[PDB]
């Protein structure tokens, strides 16, 4: 024979396959995937801040204090809000909350939140404050929203209310109030004694005048009446002014609010997972430095780019044989 | 491949070489064995590592809050969000798929290039002192011991020293002897 | 001496491609990945015919403009075709509330069935013969076919308290309106009640409408207006009406089933008796190419719209001259 | 990126090569003719088809309805849709134009590489039994009949068979 | 001792560095950046059309003629509008302008603009037209918006107004009007003598009916009252019909308007720079053909694509040694 | 590099070559000096210039008006604009950064291929009349003078004129 020297390259037992522009299913000695497909399957803190989880309540029910709602405790700060797809206890008394979607966006991320008593029930000496409905039961007994007061005639009289509250605190106040729509002239007199009625609300920027619509409506929660609720943000040292001669759903509790960032509302049925994450999805949190993922499009946080892909496999080794 | 070495004239890789990506196999009267070229292997590993890191590090991620915040009387705006969300999914998917396809083709051609460069360096040293087999191997016309093999591996192969001994062997095969 | 040579194929092609480093390079073969051809007609989308309104707008077709010929009844469609400026939109001037959101809702409809819900005979104490010259059918005054102009009977307008329960198994689109009269004399002459209102209530809708008595500018020869509203009445829910004047009552409603969404296409063309996956206002396109430069306003599964005349990929070799 | 063969040391293609992309031309005592190399041509065809199909098939398309559904008091929203529409057109146009430009460069270099590899495979078989003229051709020292030429075109060239015959002629070049 | 010929490549003293997909910080003999990083720091014209620069006034204040607003002389055409971030002068009488953001977008780019006197004060013979307020001072003296008229009672009477105006000009007309909300029943009678008033506005398309909201409000610029302003585009040969018995802030001046292009409001504190450009940013203009820039995201014109990068350096020369 | 020349078997560029991107260095009895290959340089200049212009001129730019036109009760809509703006910035940044990295690699390998093709061109003319040193140089056997050197750079190397003279030398060292 004769002495020989040869040039060659590595080969192993790997079966990893990659695709190229010109070739498909090429076996390589080593490869790396740049697509993220794994999540922990739990709802986590977003950068160490716990989310607000409204288990069986919508935002409107939680804010107004639905009697079947406040199983909660004080959460002073949150990074996002988890609502179930169809919450059960939204609005015990049928009606609407005005600008509901914008209000939900505003509350998605809150730096400081604290319920505070602003107008106690003793501030209505000439009005009934025990307005109670069966559509708002607490343990079967009829009740009402915990944070607002149903004002009713007293001694066959509804004196015109001319009251105000001044925000003496150092933070913004989210304040909610409402107007009750009656069904007929008889019910209107039986509740407020004043057939023609109004609710006027004014601040440095708000200028609102509401009049009830007395008409027949389809029953909801066994009720034909409606309660339309409204809200405002009262700046510090500003005052809100209320004038009403009937159908007023007065505020009792308000919320000190401080906003420094923005988020959204996450629709998910899962529960808190006692974990931290940089990126959250409705079905689980993701911890990845990979540029792409295929887990879920409705993400909150710093996340890889969403793609419709099963694998993004980069060849890092040699062609195998 | 592009450079014709891997799966070209060099048929198949070496399961027996475990110490590197590219290198040499030798056979003489003392014995045989594989030796890995550390310089090209390390450069290729660093380049490939940089490639993966570049594909990952250049991505820019910022905080976003993706939800469904529009009501039944705002379907037109939600359609705008749907057209936007699907637009970015199409853009990112196509770019991610084609980037992987294009980078894998270049990576395989990169390995093919590295092997050919190693082959060519040996061929220039040996000249007619060894016969090109056309399969990535060189058959020496002279006795090349373990020290001679290392000289070929590290570039210090001395052509004139073996030029005579090689020349006599060329005649023997030429004359049918 | 005998010779063997290496070489490559050359032909008579003049196709030119461009590279990142060279321009106008002749190649032996090439492929264009930019779709540029459309059939020039309006087609079905995934086997479902569109809705084509020739002289009518969505508002006029829904409310029953007499000038809008009630041609056929399409039980379902994939998208709606309108002209840029239709001729018969609102014969009596006014507005349709949330017209664009309603138009978006009707772009793709799984089932559509016009239905009589409140017959003219259910107004025994009111006059239902209201007509107008701005709404002419066959050259004589007429009105919208699906709503009824309620005027006074025997110098009286009793307060209406009427409720309709959706007994069908499908959603009901119901349209009603209020008529804005020109002055106090006209208000008395038509409804006899000087202070009037229109109240509409469902499980979710809670609406009160009041007429606006003032002088406007003339439109279609008229100074009055008719503002129309709508709602989606869910099955087994009741809509409650209450009015003492100026009430434009509903006669015909529409059973509706919605399974998907679409948009409205502004085209001046008509049916082309064809099927397509991707429709444009100037013609459908059928291709698997990733890009097209036809038209931005596409409906369907379409290639990516680009501002480009050619995207030519070289497939053969760099070609040689004539020898 | 060029490999030096196409429009390089091989100056122009052949109109006579009608059955393949890359091939051989031979001239000996029995005559002359062209012969396409089926293996490398098929590999090139399969690869180039894969490139086109990859560029086409990797595109994800979904149903979209694009119209103008905003009225004269919603011009701010329509401007938002315009900025999104124009942004996607700008992204797709730039990417598609450059992808075509980049892949056209790669395809032409792929063909150049294949021709060069075909040249090298012949050179390694022949060794000193022929001399390369530098134009992509080899001049044989020994007599290479059609069967010999076919052995070069496939992989079965018997170098030892003509070793002495070429050696004697290589010495007689004086 | 044999002759030699060699093949080699150029090398120079360049220290320019580029990155490749596989190597970082590679010194090349020549390189070229394709990222634009330079502006002129000036507010320029856009394609030969000067921007409307409202120095210290908001669009509403400039439109309504706030007395503190200078004038900015007759500018009949502009390509875009420059506002300061927090303008000092806006509605001096507190209130709102309806569809303000849509109006601002409509006026962002205007082909022809001309203030026109359409209803002189002489057209109000039975009403007082001299209303002023200390919230709208001019040189320390109570004044009012220069383009609208505060109509009030005359000789203990506010006769019902039934006025119309036909747009005889050949151009579209932007007409501004408003309604005033009083603070109490006594003040309402003090100014208009009619306890229940309204404003009715009508065109070929507009059917409007406003009613004052007489309720308590917080003081803004010393005032608890509010003025709510509205607008319309009166088409040529169309007539607008006004109708009120009180609280009416009548139009005096209106604007001839021609629109054939669209733009946006730019928030910037900079001043006019007597320059021209195709691309304007709030901190400067860009004259470039480069495909990318990193100056500012809020650009107006034909601009490079904005990116988050500090350099995009293309290698042109060889690997330098 | 992908090809073997730049920072390969030619271990560094020539500071002394002030004209041209690629060229030759000669040493003989008459003297020494540099001489650039104008055709290879000009072709490389045209190629690189076309690349930069293609990256620039293929960008489609459109009049856009970018501002913040939504109020405090439209904060959902601006988030839609925020997501749209941030998405395009991410797309453009990623593509631009990757485009530079990819094109720079191709550019460096382009120069590498050009040098290698020039080296192979010289080796084709010289053939056995000179010895490759493995460092980009050719050691002659036949006393190449200045006009002889010009013929190699020109491409008119008269191989028969020197074949004998180099043959006699070649046997001396063997
Ligand atoms: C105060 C009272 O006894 N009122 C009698 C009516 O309740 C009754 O009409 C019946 O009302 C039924 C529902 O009654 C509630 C409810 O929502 O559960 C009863 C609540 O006490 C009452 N709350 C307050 C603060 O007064 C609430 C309220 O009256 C209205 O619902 C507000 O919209 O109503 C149920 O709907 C029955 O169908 C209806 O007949 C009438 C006639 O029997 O007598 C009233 O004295
Ligand atoms: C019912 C009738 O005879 N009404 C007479 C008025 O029509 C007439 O005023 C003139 O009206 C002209 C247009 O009249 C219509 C129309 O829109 O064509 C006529 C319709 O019959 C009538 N329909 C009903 C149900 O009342 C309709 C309606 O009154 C209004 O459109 C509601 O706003 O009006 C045209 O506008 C003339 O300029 C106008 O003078 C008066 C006086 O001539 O007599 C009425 O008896
Ligand atoms: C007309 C008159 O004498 N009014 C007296 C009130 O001015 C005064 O209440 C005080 O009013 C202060 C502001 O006064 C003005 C203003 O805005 O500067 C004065 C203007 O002349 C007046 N304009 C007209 C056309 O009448 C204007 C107007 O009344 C309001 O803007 C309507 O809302 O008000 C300031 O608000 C003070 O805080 C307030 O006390 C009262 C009580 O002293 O007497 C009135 O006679
Ligand atoms: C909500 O309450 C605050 C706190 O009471 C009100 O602000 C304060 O108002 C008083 C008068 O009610 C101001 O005092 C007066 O100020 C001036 C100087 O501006 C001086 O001339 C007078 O002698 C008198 O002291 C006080 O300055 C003012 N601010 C503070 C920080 O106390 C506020 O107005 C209330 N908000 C509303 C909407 O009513
Ligand atoms: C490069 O290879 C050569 C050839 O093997 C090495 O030189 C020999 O080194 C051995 C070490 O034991 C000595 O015994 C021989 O005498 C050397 N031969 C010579 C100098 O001709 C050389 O050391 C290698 N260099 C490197 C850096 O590995
Ligand atoms: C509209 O009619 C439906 C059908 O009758 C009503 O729903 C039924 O009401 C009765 C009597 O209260 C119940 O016993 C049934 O269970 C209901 N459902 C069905 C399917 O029959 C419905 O309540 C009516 N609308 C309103 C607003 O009351
Ligand atoms: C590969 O080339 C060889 C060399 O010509 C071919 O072998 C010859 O085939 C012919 C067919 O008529 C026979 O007459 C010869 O005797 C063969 N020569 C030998 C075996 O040395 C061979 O067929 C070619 N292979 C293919 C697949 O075409
Ligand atoms: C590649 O492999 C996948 C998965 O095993 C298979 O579905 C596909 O058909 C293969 N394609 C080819 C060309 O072999
Ligand atoms: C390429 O050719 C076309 C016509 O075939 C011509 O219009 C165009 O200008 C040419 N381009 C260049 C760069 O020469
Ligand atoms: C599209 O064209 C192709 C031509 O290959 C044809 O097979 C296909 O049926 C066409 N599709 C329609 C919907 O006409
Ligand atoms: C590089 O060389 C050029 C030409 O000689 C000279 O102009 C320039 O100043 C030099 N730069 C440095 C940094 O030495
Ligand atoms: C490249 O150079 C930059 C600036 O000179 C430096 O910050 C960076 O660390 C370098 N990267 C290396 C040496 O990998
Ligand atoms: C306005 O005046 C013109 C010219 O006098 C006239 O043609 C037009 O009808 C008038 N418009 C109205 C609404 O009166």
């Amino acid at each position: 024979p004769g002495d020989q020297i040869c040039i060659g390259y590595h080969a192993n037992n790997s079966t990893e396959q990659v695709d190229t522009i010109m070739e498909k299913n090429v076996t390589v000695t080593h490869a790396q995937d740049i697509l993220e497909k794994t999540h922990n399957g739990r709802l986590c803190d977003l950068n160490g801040v716990k989310p607000l989880i409204l288990k069986d309540c919508s935002v409107a029910g939680w804010l107004l204090g639905n009697p079947m709602c406040d199983e909660f405790i004080r959460v002073p700060e949150w990074s996002y809000i988890v609502e179930r797809t169809n919450p059960a206890n939204d609005l015990c008394y049928p009606g609407n909350l005005n600008d509901y979607e914008e209000l939900k966006h505003l509350l998605s991320r809150i730096n400081h939140f604290e319920k505070t008593l602003i107008i106690p029930k003793s501030s209505w000496p000439n009005h009934e404050t025990s307005g109670v409905s069966a559509a708002c039961p607490y343990q079967g007994v009829p009740s009402f929203f915990r944070n607002v007061v149903w004002l009713t005639k007293k001694n066959d009289a509804y004196p015109t209310i001319k009251m105000s509250y001044n925000n003496t605190n150092g933070e913004d106040l989210l304040i909610l109030w409402g107007i009750h729509h009656s069904n007929n002239a008889a019910e209107q007199i039986n509740l407020y004694k004043n057939p023609t009625t109004y609710v006027s609300v004014g601040t440095s920027t708000l200028n609102q005048r509401l009049v009830p619509k007395i008409a027949t409506r389809s029953q909801v929660n066994g009720l034909q009446g409606r309660m339309d609720f409204f809200w405002t943000i009262l700046k510090p040292n500003d005052a809100i002014h209320f004038e009403s001669n009937g159908n007023f759903i007065a505020p009792e509790y308000a919320y000190k609010i401080v906003k420094k960032g923005d988020s959204t509302i996450m629709k998910s049925e899962m529960e808190y997972g006692h974990c931290n994450t940089k990126c959250q999805t409705p079905i689980g949190a993701i911890n990845s430095s990979m540029p792409f993922h295929n887990i879920h499009p409705l993400t909150i946080g710093e996340c890889p780019k969403y793609v419709k892909s099963n694998k993004l496999v980069l060849a890092t080794g040699l062609r195998n044989s | 491949g592009l450079f014709g070495a891997i799966a070209g004239f060099i048929e198949g890789g070496w399961q027996g070489m475990v110490d590197g990506w590219y290198g040499y196999h030798h056979s003489n009267e003392q014995g045989s064995g594989y030796a890995a070229d550390r310089e090209s292997t390390q450069k290729a590993i660093d380049g490939v590592t940089n490639k993966v890191n570049s594909i990952i590090d250049k991505m820019n991620t910022q905080f976003e809050a993706v939800g469904r915040e529009f009501n039944n009387l705002e379907r037109r705006i939600e359609n705008l969000n749907k057209k936007m969300e699907d637009g970015f999914l199409d853009v990112w998917t196509y770019n991610a798929e084609l980037l992987v396809l294009m980078e894998n083709e270049r990576t395989l051609d990169f390995h093919d290039s590295n092997v050919k460069n190693l082959y060519d360096k040996v061929r220039l040293q040996l000249r007619d002192n060894a016969k090109e087999l056309g399969n990535g191997c060189f058959e020496f016309y002279h006795k090349c011991d373990n020290e001679c093999m290392e000289s070929v591996r590290n570039g210090t192969y001395d052509y004139p020293q073996y030029s005579e001994e090689a020349r006599l062997k060329r005649e023997e095969i030429s004359s049918g002897r």
